[PDB]
This record gives structure tokens, C-alpha cells and sequence, in this order.
RNA sequence: AGCCAGGAUGUUGGCUUAGAAGCAGCCAUCAUUUAAAGAAAGCGUAAUAGCUCACUGGUCGAGUCGGCCUGCGCGGAAGA
């Protein structure tokens, strides 16, 4: 697990959220889907 | 926002008065509430609502909507509140809740001994479920959710406090 | 009893699967005679006694099955 | 967008293992009822249940959306 500068993949439980102007990675069944860059 | 514009339907035992700043609300479950509208704009027409804001900037949504929905909660919450069911099933587990303290049975060397914020009052009737009363939907979810902070439900068990609804995401050990 | 038309066409035909591997496994062909003694078996469920369309059915599960039509 | 009814049928298409339960190789990609639902994308477990497309339809009802360029900011960013 890292901060990751690319989207690039997800899935449709992924709800993805921005946070001062920034996008993160976020799923409530894959505690592996983190990345709070972009 | 169709929804900021959207009606509201003020129900019984609650009643609103207007004026082009502040909204005043009485109702049966709460007290004599005022809010201030520093950065929206709200109508009522005797029994119904809309909000929007006092001048443009731009798209003109950013707090109207939030403030109605503020509002679409309290004339609900100052007469018949919001769900009062946080559940209890793991094993030892014992509800303790009283007035403004929370006692509780959840595997920790203290059995809570909280004493709560303000506008908040708990029960338990029964030793699986605590019941909480409040006319404010904020504070009656903050509270159960700061309580969740408490022992947090483990990765592999995942035992601890739930609202009714079980959402804990209890890992199985490596296979096997 | 008499089995279903796939299988009745299948011990007719030169086909031992299946397609199987282009230019490699085989299929074979089967003739009008040969098409005439499968439709047989639509004879009691098809009112009409005319073999063309009782043949229709067999000329329809070879294409559903890539076997051949050829004299 | 939300709330909500249907995601059906020929059919266990056929070969096959282990269940096949849409979610397993390779072969057939056609048909039907209708206002409307693919021989259906996908997840889910060893299997299931569950989640979830597709298409039509019920209610409010006026605007709404995804890319491809360009001026300018946003983070990307760690050193004595």
C-alpha cells in the first residue's frame, strides 16, 4: 500500500472520494484499494 | 437542488415562524430553537418550505441544500426523533445505559463510565440494546459513534457494538 | 427407444466429437437417405406425414452441429 | 438522481469434470412471449447465498452529461 500518482483501475463497490482538490482510493470490501494521490 | 425546493411538510406538534433572517422553530420534543441564515435564503408558506442563496456565487449550491436538510431533520427530530435501536450480541456483552452516563460490558479493564455531552439522554430496557433519546440527528449519531472508538471491533472477530445493522468486515485466517 | 436426432446424426456422419482442430479433425457429410432415416423419429409428434417437413427439423440440428448437407 | 415492479421462456442448448448454483475448457449465436428482460457483461465462495449489468414500465419533472483542446491555479515535492 502507497499514496500511487495514476488511477487507472477500480471496482463498482470503489466509492473514490476528493479531499482538497485531491482524489482518493477508497472500498468498503477491499481494505487493499488505497491511494490518495492525483 | 430540486430537493432544497422540495416541500417539507411541516407535521404535528411542531410550529415555524419566518422573517428575512433567522427561522424560529418550536416542537413537542424539543426546545425553542433559532438558526441563523448567514449565507442561505428560506421561505415558508404557512405548512411548507424552500431554501436557495441570498445572492449568487456561483452555481448557487454549496450550503442551501445542507441547510435544508438540517431543516428536513429537525421538524422530525423536535416530535418524534430519529431510530433508537445500537445492538448488542457478542458473548458477556451487558448494556448498563443511564440518564446522561454510559455503562457498558465490552472487554475492557473500565466498563466505559462516560459521561456525555449536552441535548443527549440514554436507556437500555433490555441488557442487548441501547436506547437513545434526542431531537438532534447530529449529536444522537456522534455519540454512537465515538462510542464505536471504544474497543474497536477486531479484524478476525469483529465483536463489538452495531446499529441494527451488522457491516463489520471480519477477515477469515489464511487458507487452508 | 430410439435415441435424440444429435446423437442419430452422430453415428451417421464422420464426425467423431465436436469440430475439433481446423483442417486436423473432421466432420464428414451426410446424404438425403441418411437426413430421411433420422426424421423418423419426429413421425409420432409431427401431425403431418409429409417427410420434407419432418426432414427440416434434422436439416436445421446439422447446422446447429456444423454437419453436412452434401450428396 | 431517488422510490419501485418484472432480469422470464425454448433450455439440463450439446460434449465434460466437481457442484454448475449466470461466474470452467470448446462447439452451436439462434429463437419467443411483450410494454419488456443477452444462449447476459461482472463481482462473490472450494461450492452457496448475496451484490450487480441489460431492457421496459410506474411517480415527480426541466434541463443534464462524458470526452478532446486551450489561459491560469491544484497536488506530485526528500537534505544537510
Amino acid at each position: 500500500m502507497k499514496v500511487r500518482a495514476s488511477v487507472k483501475k477500480l471496482c463498482r463497490n470503489c466509492k473514490i472520494v476528493k479531499r482538497d482538490g485531491v482524489i482518493r482510493v477508497i472500498c468498503s470490501a477491499e481494505p487493499k484499494h488505497k491511494q490518495r494521490q492525483g | 437542488s430540486r430537493v432544497a425546493k422540495a416541500p417539507v411538510v411541516v407535521p404535528a406538534g411542531v410550529d415555524v415562524k419566518i422573517n428575512g433572517q433567522v427561522i424560529t422553530i418550536k416542537g413537542k420534543n424539543g426546545e425553542l430553537t433559532r438558526t441563523l441564515n448567514d449565507a442561505v435564503e428560506v421561505k415558508h408558506a404557512d405548512n411548507t418550505l424552500t431554501f436557495g442563496p441570498r445572492d449568487g456565487y456561483a452555481d448557487g449550491w454549496a450550503q442551501a441544500g445542507t441547510a435544508r436538510a438540517l431543516l428536513n431533520s429537525m421538524v422530525i427530530g423536535v416530535t418524534e426523533g430519529f431510530t433508537k435501536k445500537l445492538q448488542l450480541v457478542g458473548v458477556g456483552y451487558r448494556a448498563a445505559v443511564k440518564g446522561n452516563v454510559i455503562n457498558l460490558s465490552l472487554g475492557f479493564s473500565h466498563p466505559v463510565d462516560h459521561q456525555l455531552p449536552a441535548g443527549i439522554t440514554a436507556e437500555c430496557p433490555t441488557q442487548t440494546e441501547i436506547v437513545l433519546k434526542g431531537a438532534d440527528k447530529q449529536v444522537i449519531g456522534q455519540v454512537a459513534a465515538d462510542l464505536r472508538a471504544y474497543r474497536r471491533p477486531e479484524p478476525y472477530k469483529g465483536k463489538g457494538v452495531r446499529y441494527a445493522d451488522e457491516v463489520v468486515r471480519t477477515k477469515e485466517a489464511k487458507k487452508k | 427407444k430410439t435415441p435424440p436426432a444429435a446423437v442419430l446424426l452422430k453415428k451417421a456422419a464422420g464426425i467423431k466429437s465436436g469440430s475439433g482442430k481446423p483442417n486436423k479433425d473432421k466432420v464428414g457429410k451426410i446424404s438425403r437417405a441418411q437426413l430421411q432415416e433420422i426424421a423418423q423419429t419426429k413421425a409420432a409428434d409431427m401431425t403431418g406425414a409429409d417427410i420434407e417437413a419432418m426432414t427440416r427439423s434434422i436439416e436445421g440440428t446439422a447446422r446447429s452441429m456444423g454437419l453436412v448437407v452434401e450428396d
